[PDB]
């Protein structure tokens, strides 16, 4: 308008992630036979999403 | 992780050495084997008296959980 700028809705946010825391367981035982051884396968990774 | 499929242990101790399958399989040749006398009566049906604990043996023996 011409005597006060009304705000707008706004929104990021980040999902990081760092180690894996991967353991070882295987141881051884075987048976057959041879082987076985131781080587713890068992790692078993996550997703980020 | 693990494994839905076993964990029980159930099949083991009922399909096993110790169990009873190995009493239903030893009287099934008496009593067929001990009774063709009639018709045959010939000395041929005497070869499974060593063969039924080498078959339970190679087949139990193969994974053993
Ligand atoms: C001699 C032991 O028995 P088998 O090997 O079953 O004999 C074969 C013929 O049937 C003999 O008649």
């Amino acid at each position: 308008t011409k005597q006060w700028h009304y705000p707008s809705p706004y929104s990021r946010g980040a999902l990081s992630v760092t180690s894996i825391d991967q353991g070882a367981y295987k141881r051884s035982g075987s048976s057959w036979g041879r082987p076985y051884e131781e080587k713890a396968g068992f790692g078993f990774s996550l997703d980020a999403r | 992780q693990d494994l839905m499929a076993s964990g029980n242990t159930t099949v083991k101790a009922t399909f096993g050495k110790d169990s009873s399958v190995v009493k239903w399989v030893v009287l099934a040749e008496v009593l067929v084997g001990a009774v063709m006398y009639m018709m045959t009566k010939n000395v041929k049906f005497l070869a499974g008296f060593a063969i039924i604990s080498v078959f339970i043996a190679v087949g139990m023996a193969v994974v053993g959980l």
